[PDB]
C-alpha cells in the first residue's frame, strides 16, 4: 500500500508517511543511470539539450530559489565540515527539504551537486578546449535531467523494493549468511 | 485485456521497451544473446569487409 | 576487532582501546535498545548490504532504505511477518495474510 | 535423438468461458474440459509493480467474476436483497429484506 | 429534506476545505507517467462511445491512437484532480500540464 | 580501584553536559571540557572519592532555547551519593525542585532505584523528572556515527511542518519515548524531532519522527 | 472470569475500570498524549466521585478542545500508531482484569471457572475463607443461559467501559 503522493513522501495507503522523499533525493532508480555520469553527459550535450529541451520549461518553473539557497547552503556546507555530525549546526536544512524538486529547478540533493561541481571544476579545462559550451549551458541541463529524473507521484515502489529484494533472493568470523540472514 | 483504459496502460505503462532497466538496479534486463553477441563479434571484427 | 555476542556498556569502559563511536553490531534489536532505533535502522540497510554484497548482486539503497523505513515506522524493530503485521489498520490484508 | 512426450499439443488452452465455477462464478482449470488461467499473487504483486495497473485491475475483475449487485443503502447489505414478486400492472423491484417489515404493522400505527 | 439540505452544505464546506486553488496549487508542472496513461485510456473510451471529437481521425480506426492523436494537440477536455494523502485534492488542466 | 569509578563518573559526567548543551541550555564550551584531574580537583576532596552533591549543579536555557522554546524553564542536574535511591531521597530531591520552583529536574542515580520512589517521579506536573543510569551516561550515544544529528523542534517549527504534508500529527514515523535519544533529549509525548540523515546514495537528508 | 457475581461488575474496582474508559474513550478519537496525560489527575467514594468527575471533564474538556480545531474528526481519528495504543490499553487492561482477584465494591468473591476447547466451562467452586468473608460482607458445566444471564447483568452495569472498549471509533 505505500503511496508516494504528489508531495513526495512516502505513504503507506491508509496515509501513515514512511519517507519524505524516496531515495532521500526522489531520484527514480531506472532513469538515475547515466546521471552521475557527467563525460557522457558532456559529450551529446546538443542531443541531450533537444530531448530535455529547456526552451518549453522556463515558464512553469522556479529556475531561481532554489539556485540561490542551493548556493547559500554549499557556502556554509564546506565551512563546517570536519566537526563531528552532533558538534554540527544544523542552521540550514538541506536544499530538497525547502523546496519541491520538481517545482523548483536547481533543487537537488546536496550530493549530485556536488559531483557535479567537482566534475565541471577539475573538467573545467573541457569546457574550454572544447567548443566551448558554457558551464551555466551545462549545469543547467543536469539539473534539469535531475529534476526530470525525478520519481513519478503514485507509482509502487513497495512492491518494488519486495521484489527488488526479492528477485535477487532467488539468485543465491562465519557470520550467518544467504536467505537464512536475509530471512532473520 | 479487454478495454481500452486496461490496453491503455498495457501500451504506455507495463510495456517491453518501457521497462528496459532493473528496478534494482537500474541495470538493462534486455539485450540480444548467446548467437546475436557470437555475431557482433565476428561482425565488428577487423577481418569484415 | 570483531565481537561475538554484544554488550555495548562492556565495550563502553574499554575505550581506553578501541574507539567506541565507530562500535557497529551484528544485532539490530540490540542496536535499537542501545543507540536507538536510527543507529539501528543504519544498522539495518548496513547488514542486508552485506548479504548483497557478498553475493556481488547490486541492490539501490532507496530499496533498502525503504524496507528500514518501514520497519522502524513505530520506532521498534518491526518483523514482516504476522506479528509486527498486527499494528496495521486495513483488516483485509492482515485478514488475507495469514 | 530421442523424440520426447510433452508435445504442445498436449500442453495449451484459451479463454475459458465455459467452466465458472458455481461458488465464485469464476472459470477452472484448463486441462480438456475449457478452464483459464490463474493469476496468482506473485502476478498481482507485478501488476501493482509492473505498472499496468487500471489494465492489471480490470483483467483480475473480469477474469475472476464481476457482476453487480443490489445493497440496501439503508441495511448496509449485499444478501437481504431480493426481486419483489409484483402485481399485474405492476413491475417487480428489488427490496432489501432487513429494512422491510410485515404489512401488518403499519396499520396498526 | 432539511437534512439532506444540511449535508448538501456539509458538503461543500468540507469539500471546500479538500479543494487547492489553482494559485497554491503545489504539485508537478509535467504529466506523471501514469496521468498519460488513463487520459489515453479515459479519452479513449469515450472517444470509442461517440464522444464528440476535436480533431480529424485521418483513418485511425483505433480510438486509443485518436486519444494519442488529441493529446498531441492537447485538444483533450479533461481535467486530472491529483489527491494529496489528507483527501484535499488539486485540479490540473490536461492542456495546462507538462507533457513528458 | 576508585580510579575507574574516577574516570569513568568523570566520564559519564561528561555527557550528561553534552546532553544539557545538546538539549539547549547554557554550558560554557570549557565546562564539557573539563579534564579528569580538574574533575577531580574540583569534584574530589582529598579522597580518591568525589563528591555527587558538589557535582549537582543548575543549568539555564540559552537565549535562542528560550526565544525558540519560551516554556522551557531553568533545570536541575542533580546526582545521588547513595546507591539506592530512597524514596525520602526522592522525596528530597522532588520537593527540592519543587521548591526551588525547577521546570526540569535531572536525576542520575548509581545503580537502582525504589520502585515506590518510581511512582513519585510524576509527582509535580508541570514540572518533570529525568532519571539516569551514571553507568549508562560512560559514553554520550549522540557520538556514535551510527547516530545521525536529531533536533527538538518548536511547536511552531511543528505546525509549519505538518501543515507542509498535511498530516495528523500521528501519521509521522514514531520515536519511542524510551528511546535513548528521546530519553537523551528528554523528549515529551507529541514532540516532533529533525533527524539528520547523511545518505550514501544523497548528501545529508531531514527525516523527521513524533515521540509517543 | 473477571465478572463479580455479587457486585455484578468487574471484580476489579470501578475507579481503575473508570480511567480506561477514560482513556480508550480519548483513543477513539486519537489522543495519545492526553491518555498519558489523564494519568495526572490526583490530590472515601466522594473523592472517587470527585476524580470520576475531574477524569471525565477532563476528557470532555479534551476532545472538544480537540474537536475545536481539525486535530480530530467527529467520527473519531484512527491510525496505525492509534491502533497500537489501543492494543496495549485493551491487551493490558484484560491483564488487571485477570489479576482482581476479589469484587473491590461488594469485597465478595466469585468462584473460578475453568473452560474446555470444546466449549465446556466448569464452575469450580469457592474458598472456603471466601465464604466466610462472603457470608460477613453479605467442576460443573455451567448452563450457557446461566453464562448468558451473568454477563447480561454485567454489561448492564458495564456498558459505560465496554461501549469504548469494543468500539475502535466513536
Ligand atoms: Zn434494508
Amino acid at each position: 500500500g505505500v503511496h508516494v503522493s504528489y508531495d513526495n513522501s512516502i505513504r503507506d495507503a491508509d496515509g501513515t508517511l514512511v519517507q519524505f522523499m524516496y531515495g532521500g533525493d526522489a531520484i527514480d532508480i531506472t532513469k538515475e543511470s547515466h546521471m552521475t555520469q557527467f563525460e557522457f553527459c558532456l559529450d551529446n550535450y546538443y542531443a541531450l539539450l533537444k530531448k530535455y529541451n529547456p526552451s518549453a520549461l522556463i515558464e512553469h518553473l522556479d529556475v531561481e530559489s532554489a539556485l540561490k539557497y542551493s548556493k547559500k547552503t554549499l557556502k556554509y556546507r564546506k565551512k563546517h565540515s570536519k566537526e563531528p555530525h552532533y558538534k554540527q549546526s544544523v542552521k540550514y536544512d538541506p536544499v530538497l527539504a525547502k523546496y519541491n524538486p520538481a517545482k523548483y529547478l536547481g533543487s537537488v540533493s546536496e550530493n549530485f551537486q556536488d559531483k557535479l561541481e567537482s566534475f565541471l571544476d577539475k573538467n573545467s579545462k573541457l569546457f574550454k578546449s572544447s567548443d566551448g559550451v558554457n558551464e551555466k549551458k551545462f549545469r543547467a541541463l543536469m539539473q534539469l535531467k535531475y529534476m526530470r529524473s525525478l520519481i513519478n507521484p503514485g507509482e509502487a515502489v513497495g512492491i518494488i523494493a519486495s521484489q527488488s529484494v526479492g528477485e535477487p533472493s532467488t539468485q543465491m568470523a562465519n557470520v550467518t549468511l544467504g536467505i537464512p540472514r536475509l530471512r532473520e | 485485456p479487454q478495454n481500452e483504459n486496461a490496453r491503455a496502460e498495457a501500451l504506455n505503462l507495463a510495456n517491453t521497451d518501457s521497462q528496459y532497466l532493473t528496478p534494482t538496479s537500474g541495470s538493462p534486463v534486455r539485450g540480444l544473446i548467446q548467437d546475436h553477441i557470437s555475431a557482433g563479434v565476428w561482425l565488428t571484427s577487423k577481418d569484415s569487409f | 576487532l570483531v565481537t561475538e555476542g554484544v554488550n555495548f556498556q562492556a565495550m563502553w569502559d574499554q575505550e581506553a582501546f578501541i574507539d567506541v563511536d565507530g562500535i557497529t553490531s551484528n544485532d539490530v534489536a540490540a542496536v535499537l535498545k542501545t543507540y536507538g532505533v536510527e543507529a539501528a535502522r543504519n544498522t539495518i540497510v548496513n547488514e542486508i548490504n552485506n548479504v548483497f554484497s557478498r553475493y556481488a548482486i547490486s541492490v539501490s539503497f532507496r530499496h533498502l532504505d525503504l524496507i528500514a523505513d518501514m520497519m522502524t515506522r513505530q520506532g521498534t524493530y518491526l518483523a514482516f511477518n504476522r506479528q509486527g503485521m498486527e499494528t496495521s489498520t486495513s483488516s483485509f490484508m492482515k485478514m488475507s495474510y495469514e | 535423438y530421442q523424440r520426447l512426450r510433452h508435445m504442445v499439443n498436449d500442453k495449451f488452452q484459451v479463454r475459458s468461458t465455459g467452466p465458472v465455477n458455481s461458488l465464485t462464478m469464476q472459470p477452472v482449470k484448463g486441462r480438456k474440459r475449457h478452464g483459464g488461467i490463474r493469476v496468482g499473487e506473485m502476478e498481482r504483486d507485478a501488476l501493482i509493480g509492473h505498472g499496468t495497473s487500471f489494465l492489471l485491475q480490470d483483467r483480475l475483475l473480469n477474469s475472476s467474476d464481476y457482476t453487480q449487485a443490489s445493497v440496501c443503502r439503508e441495511c448496509g447489505s449485499i444478501l437481504t436483497t431480493q426481486q419483489s414478486v409484483p402485481r399485474i400492472g405492476s413491475i417487480s423491484t428489488v427490496c432489501c429484506r432487513r429494512c422491510s417489515m410485515r404489512f401488518e404493522d403499519a396499520k396498526k400505527l | 429534506p432539511e437534512d439532506f439540505q444540511q449535508h448538501e452544505q456539509i458538503r461543500r464546506k468540507t469539500l471546500k476545505e479538500k479543494a487547492i486553488p489553482k494559485d497554491q496549487r503545489a504539485t508537478t508542472p509535467y504529466m506523471t507517467k501514469y496521468e498519460r496513461a488513463r487520459i489515453l485510456g479515459t479519452r479513449a473510451l469515450q472517444i470509442s462511445m461517440n464522444a464528440p471529437v476535436f480533431v480529424d481521425l485521418e483513418g485511425e480506426t483505433d480510438p486509443l491512437r485518436i486519444a494519442m492523436k488529441e493529446l498531441a494537440e492537447k485538444k483533450i477536455p479533461l481535467v486530472i484532480r491529483r489527491y494529496l494523502p489528507d483527501g484535499s485534492f488539486e485540479d490540473w488542466s490536461v492542456e495546462e500540464l507538462i507533457v513528458d | 580501584e576508585n580510579e575507574r569509578n574516577i574516570s569513568r563518573l568523570w566520564r559519564a559526567f561528561r555527557t550528561v553536559k553534552e546532553m544539557v548543551k545538546d538539549r539547549g541550555y547554557f554550558i560554557t564550551q570549557e565546562e564539557v571540557e573539563l579534564p579528569l584531574e580538574d574533575f577531580k580537583a574540583k569534584y574530589c576532596d582529598s579522597m580518591g572519592r568525589p563528591q555527587r552533591k558538589m557535582m549537582s549543579f543548575q543549568a539555564n536555557p540559552t537565549e535562542e532555547s528560550i526565544s525558540k522554546f519560551p516554556d522551557m524553564g531553568s533545570l536541575w542536574v542533580e546526582f545521588c551519593d547513595e546507591p539506592s535511591v530512597g524514596v525520602k531521597t526522592m522525596k528530597t530531591f522532588v520537593i527540592h525542585i519543587q521548591e526551588k520552583n525547577f521546570q526540569t529536574g535531572i536525576f542520575v542515580y548509581q545503580n537502582n532505584i525504589t520502585p515506590s520512589a518510581m511512582k513519585l517521579v510524576p509527582s509535580i506536573p508541570p514540572a518533570t523528572i529525568e532519571t539516569f543510569n551514571e553507568a549508562a551516561l560512560v559514553v554520550n550515544i549522540t557520538h556514535h556515527e551510527l547516530v545521525p544529528k536529531h533536533i527538538r523542534l518548536s511547536s511552531d517549527e511543528k505546525r509549519e511542518l505538518l501543515k507542509r504534508y498535511r498530516l495528523k500529527e500521528s501519521q509521522l514515523p514514531r520515536i519511542q519515548r524510551a528511546d535513548p535519544v528521546a530519553l537523551y533529549l528528554g523528549l515529551k509525548r507529541g514532540e516532533v524531532v529533525k533527524i539528520i540523515r547523511k545518505s550514501e546514495t544523497s548528501g545529508r537528508y531531514a527525516s523527521y519522527r513524533i515521540c509517543m | 472470569r473477571a465478572s463479580c457475581l455479587f457486585c455484578h461488575h468487574f471484580r476489579l474496582k470501578s475507579v481503575e475500570v473508570h480511567r480506561y474508559a477514560c482513556k480508550l474513550r480519548l483513543l477513539q478519537y486519537g489522543l495519545i498524549d492526553e491518555s498519558y496525560k489523564l494519568d495526572e489527575i490526583t490530590l472515601s467514594s466522594t473523592l472517587l466521585n470527585e476524580l470520576k468527575s475531574k477524569r471525565s471533564e477532563y476528557v470532555d474538556m479534551a476532545i472538544a478542545k480537540a474537536l475545536s480545531d481539525g486535530r480530530t474528526t467527529e467520527r473519531g481519528s484512527f491510525t496505525a500508531t492509534v491502533n497500537d495504543e489501543r492494543k496495549k490499553l485493551v491487551h493490558e487492561f484484560h491483564k488487571k482484569l485477570l489479576s482482581r482477584g476479589k469484587c473491590d465494591n461488594c469485597g465478595m468473591f466469585s468462584p473460578k471457572f475453568r473452560k474446555d476447547g470444546f466449549t465446556k466451562i466448569f464452575e469450580t467452586a469457592l474458598n472456603e475463607k471466601q465464604i466466610t468473608n462472603n457470608r460477613v460482607k453479605g467442576s460443573t458445566y455451567i448452563l450457557s443461559t446461566e453464562v448468558k444471564n451473568i454477563l447480561d447483568t454485567v454489561f448492564r452495569k458495564e456498558q459505560c467501559v465496554l461501549q469504548y472498549v469494543f468500539h475502535s471509533r466513536p
